[PDB]
């Protein structure tokens, strides 16, 4: 703490913090340009609006930048520094465009403008660079740029895009984007960080502008809730204008630094689509249910009718009591969906679980990462992450092998990159094609495709023939470290490297480097889980992260990346047709009856069918009668005799899809369900945190919640549920689930997320997991071999 | 979304692979290789910027961002015209504006000028004395005229013409690193240099007065791997001491420049010279190749425009290859140097004289001195003298002294009416205080300083308030573009001058603005000229 003067009074200082941010704290805030008081944006002096008067100096001093000292007396209310500021103001204005039909007239800088009673400039107006709206997204007029660099700590040092840059020297330095070209053909990835960041209209969405680049609409309503597009839970600040979304902000959400990616930013617009399902549909009996029929999106009632809320749901919920009740319990399935909420999924399981007796449960996307959580589970008890992504600014070796965060989880990229950028980071790409993040790699280890498990394993050798593996971790906290010791002789970096496509010192300095890091993070996704064998390529990660001890610490763990809204948390919430909420075994006796007396029924024992099990078995008709939510089986796996053909053969097929989409071309009841725009809810992101969903609008036309449908059904299947809403779903199920043990309801509206594995109410979470042993019944991991048989 | 970008010829790759051929690929020498390309060919491709940050794993903005900063490197996109193989460079500045540069530059810009050749203004490039100043493609004209300049370009007189110079053997056959040798071995200890160098006073001749001791016991000080810098810009206008010295003594400078390595065990050093002085970097080049092996590496870096890239902390910037922004000053560049280590920068005047104090005593320093100022100064003295050149002068000389006893008398034709002391950094003063003594610190109470001793003297025939615009519009050009007061205080200031009358209160207003407010000091001094001929020239409102 620095106890300095400031504006004649004593005040105390908080370790790196600066004056601004002092003078702030304590009320007696001043004017800021090129200041972001926002996380990952440095403090560049460069606007001189924030100029203070510190004794002892000849000039005045930018607080924006400058840290109080022992003994500093700062004076920001003098005639020098009001005047220094004021004609900084001054000569920007006299930049300026306008105030009028300006781009943002209420922009931040006129804000600082009218806070110095800078109204109007005594200096000539010089001629500007051109408007540029060449990208459809944001347009870029650079007449009112202020030159505070922003943009470029946005493009390049917050988000590591390396897009823009000041290039000129003098006043002619202009904002440029690569080789001074005008963005809708640069490089630009559209995630609007840059336009978030600047404090003019210089930068601006193009929704908010009109043809003369004036601000035209003024969003009434703006709503926080997430984005549904990547697992990695990204924050997000819906604009609304009459009732549309017309702009997408982030915000200080715990996975996105404020920041957001094309998809955050923008494709808000699938919500209001023309094209959205308004009125349950019927299927007329007339047509019949073709093969390789394709229902008109625009002209729906060529194979269904209009229909009530209570006709298309009566007929919904019939048909599958007539099927349970004619050929059996095990004639059923349902295929939950990882883009709704938590509650949704629990709820969808409850039901499949209750009133169709039977464990037929399983969504179509937990098939990617079927391998990886299989082989987690296998060694460690558990497939969950064991760090989060922003562990990354903690771990000095990165490893991304099988992965491409920079396309599919741009904000984990981008941390990936500032930890590149800010610490001594090293990365390694170890995937089969060169990588945006190549640039950044200390390495890129491009081998041969499928000959991942060979340069794992060789890896793994030079750890253990070279000693570096450390026998205490092993000794204490895993098992079977002695039986791959005996296979890890046959695999050597000699030998593998003819298979694999990286030589031997290659892969021994990647073995030492990631072996003797203080921290190393492991990050993988469908590269090494979706390919055949997928279980190997994670079984030999598991050990390279195990037997080195490089896990439950901060900066250290594993971190397989979930490309999905929710699937961690639809896999939380029992979507599995092998285990109950929480993974809790469906075959364990104890289980069953805690499941049995706590939802009042007799409860399936043998374990339920995989969705490619349900899929197969609806060829052969033991399975007839489905249920499927939020998902696209039509056109999800090979589909000319195996998917599309099945879903035809339904006896009575039931969609709750937003759009008529493939899988309800088949479906004889199709259910308008709502967006999550339009819902409310929990989700669990990849990085193992639980955060709201608010509704931003409404469903459009008579549209309803998903959880209203799946309780419909229920009450016509006998099960007489009633549930007010998401809250009182997310009551009951963590009344069963242990991982969602001290957070509630009251607690997740507030504090935006937790991370559920948590011990008080006020704590924060538990996003490093493992530190003090394992959850498997011996209390320690087991370190299981590879197998290559090719 | 439009990520795609530009993609990188195949065609431009290959060529910058064998150009850089095993030359180091880090940023550090993107400068280096920006001249490189720059001189292969004579522009920067758009295609060839793309090869280069391919090759050295950087971003099209960086590489643009870093290249459109200094003047002398063509940017040329596909829809840019090709630049020409020869450019005629025309100095206008306040010297060469006195002696016909802007009526000799649109003269030679409508007769001889062609798609062969272009003819541009440059800043300046210490010729002043041989006003006016012209370069054609690194060989620069002395007191260039029409027929000159003509006969240059059509016999091809394009390259630079070395002098005779002290070559190795003759500095050998004389001081020849004698005092170097005894400092490499334990004979005279470094404490005795920083000793006589500290009582001797001598101050930096760069433009600020530093202590030159205290500096190198200040960085010695500094743990860790240090470094060193040589400032070889001497960007003002009215400064030309420092090529007089590199091209006549050049092993006395480099003498030293290892003096001041050992003292401060800096591993190796950088030298900075310009790129408007293509003699010295040949003569550089040659010596530099002739020292005896060991001690520390030295290496030669050449620049390009960028007066800014005379600012310690810009020419930190400018060796780390990128813009030669300045930096804040919380921490000071001896601390926290150009790769974050700390570094000693010195002009090129201040290494030339150390030798002379170690071997002749400091004493011999403090012998000198016309006024109650002690020292010896060079002041690089242009304009209406009928002697112009670099003198060697005693400190706190008087402009009237300097006049009547160094340059031989004023000129035929023509009455001492104002002078500017320090160049275009200083500000413009009337001939009426010829009274005042010139050395560090004698000239702030008047709103000037000498920085480089630059001094150009103004006749009854030249305006002083075109001689302050020509300075305003040179700081314009200039500046770097990274603070508001001097980056749109220059442009304003310059606007406002071009009026009949200008607005003195405004002016006044927005000086002040400027000097409080700027980051470095090349915005704290824009100003001097315009409020000095405010305040000491009431007649001319
Ligand atoms: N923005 C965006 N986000 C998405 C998606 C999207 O299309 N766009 N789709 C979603 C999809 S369905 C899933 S759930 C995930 C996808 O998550 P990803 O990890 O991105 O899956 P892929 O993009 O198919 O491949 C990832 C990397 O694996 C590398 N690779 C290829 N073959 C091999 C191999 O044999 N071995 C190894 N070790 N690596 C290999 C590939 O070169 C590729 O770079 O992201 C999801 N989220
Ligand atoms: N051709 C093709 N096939 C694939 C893939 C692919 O990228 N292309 N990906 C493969 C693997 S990696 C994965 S990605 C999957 C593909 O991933 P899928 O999830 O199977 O396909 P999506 O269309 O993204 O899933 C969203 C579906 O649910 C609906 N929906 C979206 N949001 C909501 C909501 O909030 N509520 C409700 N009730 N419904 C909603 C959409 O209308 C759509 O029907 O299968 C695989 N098969
Ligand atoms: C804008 C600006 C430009 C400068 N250019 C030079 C220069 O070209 N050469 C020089 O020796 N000093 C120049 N200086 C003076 C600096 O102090 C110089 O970089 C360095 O301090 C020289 O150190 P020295 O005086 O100990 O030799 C410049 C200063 C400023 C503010
Ligand atoms: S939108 Fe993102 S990628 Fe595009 S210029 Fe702005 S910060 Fe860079
Ligand atoms: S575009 Fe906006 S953020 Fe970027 S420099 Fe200009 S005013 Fe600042
Ligand atoms: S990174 Fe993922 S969660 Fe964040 S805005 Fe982009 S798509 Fe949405
Ligand atoms: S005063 Fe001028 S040269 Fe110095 S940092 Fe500011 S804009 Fe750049
Ligand atoms: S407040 Fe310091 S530049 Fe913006
Ligand atoms: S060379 Fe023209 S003013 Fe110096
Ligand atoms: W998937």
């Amino acid at each position: 703490t620095i106890a300095f003067e400031f504006d004649g009074q004593q005040v105390e200082a908080q370790p790196g913090e600066t004056i601004w941010a002092v003078a702030k704290r304590l009320g007696t805030h001043i004017p800021h340009l090129c200041h972001k008081p926002d996380p990952g944006y440095r403090p560049d002096g460069n606007c001189r609006a924030c100029m203070v008067e510190i004794e002892g100096e000849r000039v005045l001093a930018a607080s924006c930048k400058r840290t109080p000292a022992i003994g500093m007396k700062v004076k920001s209310a003098t005639e020098r520094a009001t005047k220094a500021r004021a004609m900084v103001l001054e000569l920007l204005v006299a930049d300026q465009p306008e105030r009028a039909t300006s781009h943002d007239p209420s922009s931040h800088f006129w804000v600082q403008a009218d806070v110095l009673d800078v109204t109007e400039s005594r200096f000539p107006a010089a001629e500007r660079w051109t408007s540029d709206v060449s990208h459809p997204a944001m347009s870029v007029n650079l007449d009112a740029c202020i030159q505070c660099n922003l943009c470029v700590r946005a493009c390049r040092e917050v988000q590591v895009n390396d897009v823009i840059g000041m290039a000129y020297r003098a006043a002619g330095s202009k904002v440029v984007f690569d080789f001074d070209d005008p963005m809708g053909g640069s490089t630009c990835v559209a995630c609007g960080e840059c336009v978030q960041a600047c404090p003019t209209g210089a930068l601006m969405p193009a929704a908010y502008l009109d043809a003369n680049q004036t601000r035209t609409v003024y969003p009434d309503r703006e709503v926080k809730s997430l984005c549904p597009y990547c697992g990695v839970g990204c924050q997000v600040s819906y604009k609304v204008k009459d009732e549309r979304i017309v702009y997408a902000e982030g915000v200080n959400g715990p996975a996105n630094q404020n920041r957001l990616c094309v998809k955050g930013r923008f494709g808000f617009d699938y919500v209001h689509h023309p094209h959205r399902l308004t009125v349950p549909l019927i299927r007329l009996e007339n047509v019949p249910k073709d093969a390789n029929d394709q229902v008109d999106p625009a002209n729906p009632w060529t194979h269904f009718r209009e229909a009530t809320w209570e006709e298309a749901l009566d007929r919904a919920a019939g048909g599958l009591k007539a099927i349970r009740d004619t050929n059996g319990r095990k004639a059923l399935a349902g295929f939950g969906s990882a883009k709704g909420s938590n509650e949704e999924a629990y709820l969808f399981q409850k039901l499949v679980r209750l009133g169709f007796g039977t464990n037929n449960v399983d969504h179509c996307t937990r098939l990617c990462h079927a391998s990886s959580v299989a082989a987690l589970m296998e060694g460690l008890n558990s497939g969950a992450v064991t760090a989060p992504f922003s562990a990354a600014l903690d771990a000095e070796v990165i490893v991304v092998i099988g992965a491409n965060p920079t396309v599919n989880h741009p904000v984990a990229a981008t941390f990936l990159k500032n930890a590149v950028k800010q610490r001594g980071a090293k990365l390694i790409i170890m995937d089969p094609r060169r990588q945006t993040l190549s640039r950044h790699a200390y390495r890129h280890l491009a081998f041969r495709p499928g000959s991942d498990v060979a340069m794992l394993n060789a890896m793994l050798n030079v750890i253990v023939t070279e000693g570096l593996y450390d026998e205490q971790y092993i000794a204490g906290y895993t098992e079977n470290f002695e039986a791959l010791r005996e296979k890890i002789v046959d695999f050597t970096p000699e030998k593998m490297a003819s298979v694999c496509g990286i030589d031997a010192e290659t892969l021994r300095e990647v073995a030492r480097l990631y072996a003797r890091a203080k921290s190393s993070l492991i990050f993988w996704g469908m590269g090494v889980s979706q390919h055949v064998h997928g279980t190997d390529n994670s079984r030999c990660l598991i050990a390279l992260a195990l037997i080195t001890g490089q896990i439950g610490r901060p900066g250290t763990g594993l971190h397989p990346l979930r490309g999905q809204n929710n699937v961690q948390g639809a896999s939380d919430a029992g979507l599995i047709p092998m285990v109950y909420p929480d993974y809790q075994s469906v075959e364990k006796d104890a289980v069953r009856e805690l499941f049995e007396e706590f939802w009042g029924q007799s409860l399936d024992p043998q374990k339920g069918l995989t969705v490619v099990e349900i899929m197969r078995a609806i060829h052969a008709g033991e399975i007839r009668g489905m249920f499927v939510e939020g998902e696209n089986p039509a056109m999800s796996d090979p589909d000319l005799n195996h998917a599309r053909h099945a879903l035809a053969m339904l006896d009575h097929l039931v969609v709750q899809d937003l759009f008529l989409t493939e899988t309800a071309f088949h479906a004889d009841v199709v259910l308008p369900a709502s967006a999550f725009a339009e819902k409310a809810g929990t989700f669990t992101n990849t990085d193992r945190r639980v955060q709201i969903a608010q509704p931003v609008v409404a469903p459009p036309g008579d549209a309803r919640q998903d959880w209203w449908i799946i309780q419909e059904l229920a009450r016509r299947l006998d099960l007489d549920w009633n549930y007010g809403g998401p809250a009182d779903i997310f009551a009951e199920m963590a009344q069963v689930m242990p991982s969602l043990n001290n957070i509630t309801w009251e607690r997740l509206e507030r504090e935006g997320a937790v991370t559920y594995p948590v011990d008080a109410p006020d704590q924060p979470g538990n996003e490093i997991i493992f530190y003090a042993g394992f959850p498997t019944e011996s209390g320690r991991a087991k370190i299981v071999p590879a197998a290559i048989v090719p | 979304a439009v990520p795609k970008g530009r993609q990188v010829d195949p065609h431009a790759k290959v060529e910058i692979e064998e150009l850089l051929g095993t030359r180091p690929r880090q940023r550090d020498l993107l400068i280096e290789h920006l001249h490189l390309i720059q001189d292969t060919y004579g522009q920067i491709s758009a295609d060839h910027l793309a090869a280069l940050a391919d090759e050295m794993s950087l971003a099209f903005a960086e590489v643009f961002e870093t290249a459109t900063f200094y003047a002398h490197f063509d940017v040329v996109k596909e829809g840019e015209a090709d630049i020409p193989r020869l450019t005629i460079r025309v100095c206008d500045s306040i010297t060469c504006a006195m002696f016909g540069a802007d009526e000799l530059l649109e003269t030679l810009q409508r007769e001889l000028a062609s798609d062969a050749v272009r003819v541009v203004r440059a800043p300046c490039v210490g010729l002043c004395d041989h006003a006016p100043a012209v370069e054609v493609g690194h060989n620069f004209l002395h007191r260039a005229d029409l027929a000159s300049v003509r006969a240059a370009v059509e016999a091809e007189d394009t390259h630079a013409h070395i002098p005779t110079y002290v070559d190795y053997d003759a500095y050998r056959a004389g001081g020849g690193y004698a005092t170097l040798e005894r400092l490499r071995s334990g004979e005279l200890p470094v404490d005795d240099v920083l000793k006589v160098l500290d009582d001797g006073g001598l101050r930096g001749l760069g433009g600020a007065g530093f202590p030159t001791g205290r500096k190198w016991r200040s960085v010695r000080g500094e743990p860790g791997p240090r470094l060193m810098a040589v400032n070889g810009d001497e960007g003002e206008p009215g400064t030309f001491k420092d090529q007089l010295y590199l091209n006549t003594d050049p092993h006395r400078f480099l003498e030293g420049m290892l003096i001041g390595a050992h003292v401060v065990e800096a591993a190796d050093v950088y030298i900075y010279l310009r790129d408007e002085y293509p003699i010295s970097r040949e003569i550089l080049a040659r010596e530099i190749a002739k020292l005896p092996e060991g001690g520390t590496r030295i290496h030669l870096r050449r620049g390009a425009g960028a007066y800014i890239c005379g600012e310690e902390s810009s020419l930190i910037e400018s060796l780390e290859g990128k813009r030669g922004l300045p930096r804040h000053k919380p921490p000071f560049p001896f601390q926290v140097g150009l790769f974050n280590r700390p570094t000693l920068i010195n002009n090129i005047e201040t290494l030339f004289w150390v030798r002379d104090l170690i071997e002749r005593g400091a004493e011999w320093w403090k012998s000198h001195g016309r006024n109650g100022r002690v020292g010896l100064r060079s002041y690089s003295v242009s304009g209406r003298v009928k002697e112009p050149g670099v003198k060697l002068a005693p400190a706190g000389l008087t402009i009237q002294e300097l006049i009547d006893e160094y340059c031989g008398g004023i000129s035929d034709g023509h009455s001492f009416a104002a002078y500017l002391p320090g160049g275009a950094s200083g500000g413009i003063l009337p001939a009426s205080m010829n009274d005042i003594p010139l050395d560090f610190g004698t000239l702030e109470k008047y709103g000037c300083f000498i920085g480089s001793a630059a001094v150009v003297i103004l006749s009854d025939q030249d305006d002083v308030r075109g001689a302050a615009l020509n300075l305003m519009k040179f700081f314009e050009d200039e500046s770097c573009g990274q603070c508001t007061p001097c980056r749109s205080g220059t442009q304003k200031a310059r606007m406002l001058m071009e009026n009949g009358v200008w607005d003195t209160d405004l002016l006044g207003e927005l000086a002040q603005c400027m000097r409080d407010a700027s980051i470095c000091g090349l915005g704290q001094a824009a100003s001097n000229p315009v409020s000095t001929v405010i305040k000491y020239f009431p007649d001319l409102f």
